[PDB]
């Protein structure tokens, strides 16, 4: 569950590729209340480029960005505003009367249809457009406009004039995003809306030609002499003004942030480690905290809310954990395939098993046990375990810290999740049960064999512990033999409680933690203090 | 090239509720209990429904974007936040006992 | 399982954001459509005075 | 069918006939020309179709049959739809006309032709009336006695006959039941039929767009009833009337029930 | 909260002759009545008459109104028992029915911002009531993608006209489509209002023709309630004496508000 | 008398066959003939109706139970045929150029159609089953169809240029159109002088009886080109006069009425 | 113009390579590998060389995966279960 979240990150890694593709082909806190009113007055431009010859042929009639700067009244103050209108995704038609130099030819001219989209960047000298540096949500409700094309005559020096007329489309507001206007010394943060085009009744046509009953709006005279087109509405915007002790609300948002750069985030984690409780933590460490539930309580910024899970995933599949997993899978595959020329490095067990191939040894049984235990961390996020599955506790600590820690940011949470997953409980032990005989092991080179009912040690049977841990399910050492025996001695323990502690059952664990057993509280506090970062 | 291909109106949700209330009770019980033991994943749940559409533009995403606005999801997130807060340091409300 | 479908909707809720990013980015990085002209040639009259 | 039916009060049966037809309903409005006149639009039919689509009715199920006047509509009303709604304007000088239209369409009639000249007819029960349709129907009637003479009239002088219809298109005549009458009708311009009233027509619904309830469907003056499918509205515009009808069509349709006797296009059956 | 009871208890005394002393009555009469009567002390007269029935002198109020439409324009009924006298006019049938639909029923009303937002009706009781000196309303339904149906979202001429020069309007449209509107906001204010349980505190009395009021917009009920009454008239003194004498019946047909 | 419902009927196999309802059904029923003008033209007699009535009177049919109803031509008859009697006979002349129209007439009267209206200016219609056809009546119907694709665009036709539509009728007084069931069609029709109705063919009408007078049996009632059936009330005769035909009908009126059966609806 | 077949010879050569590598597989390690929840990443990270900056392989394989007997049979089964659950008047008509 709390390890299922890591398994799900690894599983859904395949979305990072398409996210990067999209990005490539594209390229204490408080709250302030916009939902203020606006009126956007804009207009189009055109770019006409004629060919030489006798003057009967054009090679381009295309659209062009168009700025505009005006003033209007809002809530009793005259505000100066500035718009910039452009288009994307248009149909390029062409007319051709022949190859002779005297035949009417428009080699390419643009028309915006329902498959096009126009963008209108907006800006004014109000307070919102300097306060919108950290946004939580943005959405606008604007009325529609109907923009119609006007009369346009082609200057043919000889003969009759072709008259471009008709054409009309309806802009309705659909989509709001942020943008920037780049000045000579400073930059301005702006709010660009996207209107969708809906074709209308008036059909564009080119007189004295075989073109008629053609809908859309071309670039010849889109404004039809109108000085501008005007939409009116309201824009709703939420802010993340980094305020403080509950007074002195900023204005202009009055802040810089950690973009000037972990050295102090680690100290925050090491301050928040021990404050965490244990009973509620065990109550939280059994919950399948999938992507939504893990990334809901984060009051993110408008960009982090869009890319948070993918942001952490693109770094989570770069780490020792992911690389070790891929290495293990490659080892298993190459072992199942290479048998004829079989990799004969080592096999501490009945036969060759990738889980039991000691290597990189830069006591012998201690080394073997530690090396075999460095792969039970992979068993944990491979679902061949039975108990509290230590990575689950690590993820519970993670989700309990990143909901409190003030210092959380879009660039920041990535590689924090991974440093957590990598450095939480570095040393950790596991056990396997077989005919009432428990064989333990730990990455710190320690092994303990012992019987369930009467805890008394036994020689550690290697080449059997391996044969069992390879295939049989594994368990975690939350209740490891040292503390287990201390408990069975001082706090006299029953058969069922001991079996459930071997199986690492949260019911009996939380029951002891509520019975105030210091020989378990100390162990859980040790696990917390190891989950330090 | 037309004026526009309008998208026809769809229903009144009251009347759609009444269509369900018309399909109140005629479900078979053996077959329903056999249906409710199947991982009817996104493909299986959105493939067979009405067998006719050209767009196919991620209607699983289109239902998810309305799914994560409701009481269920907000309650899940509320519960997770409460668990994390209470665990970490947070004072239990006087009304909470 | 039949509730795993709800759990899967929840888990895969993140793709709503990717779809919104598609919607906003493709419309800024869409290529102008170019028509394939008809097999004929739209000739007409000559310059008449 | 004569055989019986059974039932219960504990069951939750759920077992019932399922089949197909024309696509699960049809609906036909009958609106006056005045409505489209006031509206002055040529897309309002499609507007109302796409509205009804929200209430569930698909595209090819709603129809409109404009009628210029109540009398013109009364002249051979040919209703062939699975649901019929009739908007009807109030005019105190037309009460009898728009009650005869109601008594004709709301109720189911079984009509036999009549030959005025060669024969003298009579009524048997309180449901055997004489309905006459055409362009201008002037009817005159002379009751008769046991010895085949007249009573306050003369078999020869048509002027002595008693007048009951003057310049009417639809007439529904009830005379004394149990005596032979001699009739004089403008047979060139009108056709008269001896009709019998049967169980009601649950497929039509009248909507008096204007003034208070006046329709006395039952010719007997003691009942003066008002049925579930006899509605009233108060109006100052027609768009609001149609929006009301559309917002509340499910109640209209809960008040109307498909036919039982048979399929037919007119407002009465012919059985010679 | 829940309320229990029993059938073995006995009936209590008549709350009449105490509700009269601890309540107020308010007649709403047309200027025609004052004109035809042509007297300055008819109010004192009627109050001294009520004083026999038990209504004291400082409990009965008379609140004149020049016309049914001027009354329908923001009617501020604030009394513990309200009686309205309403003339009959075929040309004013829908207006005098909307007045009834407004006062007899208690409305939970929210404001409306046409120019910035588009609205829809959810249930059969979420209507749009406009009040003012001269209202002229036009509506354009929309589709799922904000396009007009038989209308154009910008061209106001293509809208569908439902009211013209009406001082009060009660508009019901198809419940489930988003509409755009055009209203004379200068002269008329419009509210989105859900109809709650009836107002048991007002009593309409139609002085003239037959019962025409159809409160229910649905054309199936056409109900006639207990406090929608009728009278036939040739003078006004007879009407007022009838009201006086049968006020106890009227106040038994009315019931003090719960809100 | 539970109308509007359909209940299981039951019986036995030991009950005996009851009396002959003939000589009573003739009295409590009516018989309407539909002859062509050519018959009375050839005849040139004013009392032939009273003659055939006095002849029927021997077979049992009383005097005022028989009716004759003329029709100038098969197409003028196809124009809104209103058959309201208890036993209808229709004498039909053969013409190789009129074959399709006199088969459409048969498919219209022999069967019982449930007819809903149609409005072409608003909607685009499709067929659902193989018996949901479009019958057009009037004085001169000129019907054109343009099928549409999944995305509401024509197939070999344009939704504006009516000339590109596909023609199925050209100035016909009666037409019965079947098209591909599963595709929406846009229609052009002379609404002023023709009414089109979308009708579903229900079970047959056992109340009429067509009698071809001339050529071989050609009438393909069933629109599908597999059955080509010959129903029981689809009669043939070979003629050189008309008196012989009427005498044949009168002498064998009992077999005709045995082939017919009073309606259900 | 448009082609009418492609990729068949490459797919045949890969068929041969698979039907010649099949036999050299071992059994113990295969049973060890068959208990591994080999998610998308586990299956598409350990490719032989990640040959050259490939596209999203999950999408690439899925856009072919959802046209085959397996997925269509899954859909058919779910549709049959839903259709059997829907009505009771049919009478279990699948025999
Ligand atoms: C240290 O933590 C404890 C509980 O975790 C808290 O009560 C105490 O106030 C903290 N110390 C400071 C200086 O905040
Ligand atoms: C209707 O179906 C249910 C379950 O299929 C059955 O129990 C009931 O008996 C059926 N009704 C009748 C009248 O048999
Ligand atoms: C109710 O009326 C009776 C008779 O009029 C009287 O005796 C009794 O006192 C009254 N009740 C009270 C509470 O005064
Ligand atoms: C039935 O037919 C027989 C033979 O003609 C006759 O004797 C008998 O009377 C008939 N039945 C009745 C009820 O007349
Ligand atoms: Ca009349
Ligand atoms: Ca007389
Ligand atoms: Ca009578
Ligand atoms: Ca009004
Ligand atoms: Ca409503
Ligand atoms: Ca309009
Ligand atoms: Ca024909
Ligand atoms: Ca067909
Ligand atoms: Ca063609």
């Amino acid at each position: 569950m709390a390890s299922l979240i890591y398994r799900q990150l690894l599983t859904n890694s395949y979305t990072v590729d398409l996210s990067d593709e999209i990005q490539e082909i594209g390229s204490l806190w408080k709250e302030m209340q916009y939902n203020r009113d606006i009126t956007i007055r804009f207009k189009f431009a055109s770019s006409i480029v004629k060919s030489g010859g006798l003057g009967y042929k054009w090679s381009e009639i295309s659209f062009k960005p168009a700025n505009y700067q005006y003033t209007y009244t809002r809530d009793g103050e005259e505000v100066t505003a500035h718009t910039t209108c452009s288009v994307n995704g248009m149909n390029d038609f062409n007319f051709n009367g022949g190859s002779l130099p005297t035949d009417f030819v428009i080699s390419r001219y643009e028309v915006i249809k329902e498959n096009s989209y126009v963008y209108v960047d907006y800006w004014d000298d109000s307070q919102a457009f300097r306060n919108m540096v950290y946004v939580r949500s943005l959405a606008a409700n604007l009325n529609s406009v109907i923009c119609t094309g006007g009369d346009y005559s082609f200057a043919l020096p000889v003969g009759q004039w072709p008259v471009m007329t008709g054409g009309a489309v309806s802009l309705h507001s659909a989509g709001v995003t942020l943008s920037t206007q780049f000045t000579d010394f400073v930059s301005l943060n702006s709010l660009r809306f996207r209107f969708r085009l809906t074709v209308e009744e008036p059909s564009f046509s080119i007189t004295r030609t075989r073109v008629s009953r053609l809908y859309g709006l071309p670039a010849a005279n889109p404004n039809n002499g109108k000085e501008y087109y005007e939409v009116a509405g309201r824009f709703s915007l939420i802010s993340l003004v980094p305020s403080n002790d509950d007074y002195q609300t900023p204005i202009t948002n009055s802040v810089t942030v950690r973009q000037d750069l972990l050295g102090e985030l680690r100290e925050e984690f090491n301050a928040l480690s021990q404050e965490i409780a244990m009973s509620q933590l065990i109550d939280l460490a059994l919950l399948p905290l999938d992507m939504f539930s893990m990334f809901s309580g984060i009051k993110s910024t408008i960009d982090a809310a869009k890319s948070m899970a993918t942001s952490v995933m693109k770094k989570f599949k770069k780490s020792g954990l992911a690389n070790s997993v891929s290495t293990l899978t490659d080892s298993l595959s190459d072992a199942a395939s290479s048998i004829s020329r079989g990799a004969s490095i080592r096999s501490v067990g009945s036969s060759a098993s990738a889980w039991t191939d000691v290597s990189t040894q830069i006591s012998s049984i201690s080394t073997q046990t530690s090396t075999i235990s460095r792969r039970l961390r992979l068993k944990e996020m491979a679902t061949q375990t039975e108990g509290m599955n230590f990575d689950d506790i690590s993820a519970a600590v993670l989700k309990t810290k990143i909901d409190r820690s003030t210092q959380i940011s879009p660039n920041t949470l990535p590689d924090i999740v991974t440093e957590a997953s990598e450095k939480f409980i570095p040393n950790r032990a596991y056990r396997v049960i077989n005919n009432d005989e428990v064989f333990e092991a730990g990455t710190d080179g320690r092994f303990f064999a012992y019987r369930v009912e009467t805890f008394d040690e036994i020689p550690f049977d290697v080449q059997k512990f391996a044969d069992l841990v390879t295939d049989s399910p594994v368990i975690s050492a939350i209740i490891d033999f040292k503390t287990l025996k201390n408990l069975n001695d001082n706090y006299g323990i029953s058969r069922q409680q001991a079996f459930n502690l071997l199986r690492s059952d949260p019911r009996v664990l939380r029951e002891f933690i509520n019975q105030d057993n210091p020989i378990i509280r100390n162990r859980i506090e040790q696990l917390i203090m190891q989950c330090r970062l | 090239n037309s004026v526009t291909v309008r998208q026809d109106l769809e229903r009144q949700l009251g009347e759609l509720r009444e269509e369900f209330n018309a399909l109140s009770q005629e479900i078979a019980m053996s077959q329903l209990i056999d249906l409710a033991l199947l991982p009817l994943d996104m493909f299986s749940m959105f493939s067979g429904i009405k067998s006719t559409i050209d767009a196919a533009k991620s209607m699983a995403t289109s239902v998810m974007k309305k799914f994560k606005k409701s009481g269920l999801a907000n309650s899940v997130s509320t519960l997770t936040d409460s668990l994390s807060d209470a665990a970490s340091s947070i004072s239990r409300g006087a009304s909470i006992r | 399982m039949a509730s795993l479908i709800y759990r899967q909707l929840l888990t895969n809720s993140y793709t709503v954001d990717l779809s919104d990013e598609i919607q906003e980015i493709g419309s800024t990085k869409t290529q102008n459509v170019t028509i394939n002209l008809g097999p004929f040639a739209q000739t007409g009259y000559a310059p008449v005075n | 069918i004569n055989l019986p039916i059974t039932g219960s009060m504990d069951t939750a049966y759920a077992n019932s006939t399922q089949e197909e037809t024309f696509l699960t309903s049809t609906l036909c409005l009958y609106y006056p020309t005045e409505a489209a006149t006031e509206i002055n639009d040529n897309s309002w039919k499609d507007t109302l179709s796409q509205l009804f689509l929200t209430k569930g009715w698909p595209t090819g199920s709603v129809y409109f049959k404009e009628y210029t006047d109540i009398a013109s509509f009364s002249v051979d009303p040919q209703l062939y739809c699975d649901y019929n709604v009739v908007l009807m304007k109030y005019d105190a000088t037309l009460q009898l006309d728009m009650s005869e239209l109601a008594d004709l369409i709301l109720n189911e009639w079984l009509c036999n032709p009549m030959d005025i000249t060669l024969y003298y007819y009579q009524q048997t029960d309180e449901a055997n009336k004489w309905i006459s349709m055409g362009s201008s129907c002037t009817i005159k009637v002379c009751p008769l006695n046991t010895q085949t003479l007249g009573i306050g009239c003369l078999t020869t002088d048509t002027a002595t006959f008693e007048e009951v219809a003057t310049a009417e298109k639809l007439v529904i005549t009830d005379v004394v039941d149990g005596v032979n009458h001699k009739l004089d009708v403008t047979t060139a311009t009108c056709t008269i039929r001896n009709c019998k009233k049967l169980g009601p027509r649950e497929n039509v619904a009248v909507i008096q767009v204007g003034g208070s309830d006046v329709l006395d469907i039952t010719a007997d003056p003691t009942t003066a009833p008002q049925t579930e499918r006899m509605m009233r509205i108060n109006w100052k515009k027609w768009w609001q009337v149609f929006y009301t009808v559309v917002d509340y069509v499910n109640q209209i349709i809960q008040a109307m029930s498909k036919r039982s006797r048979s399929l037919n296009s007119a407002a009465f059956y012919y059985r010679i």
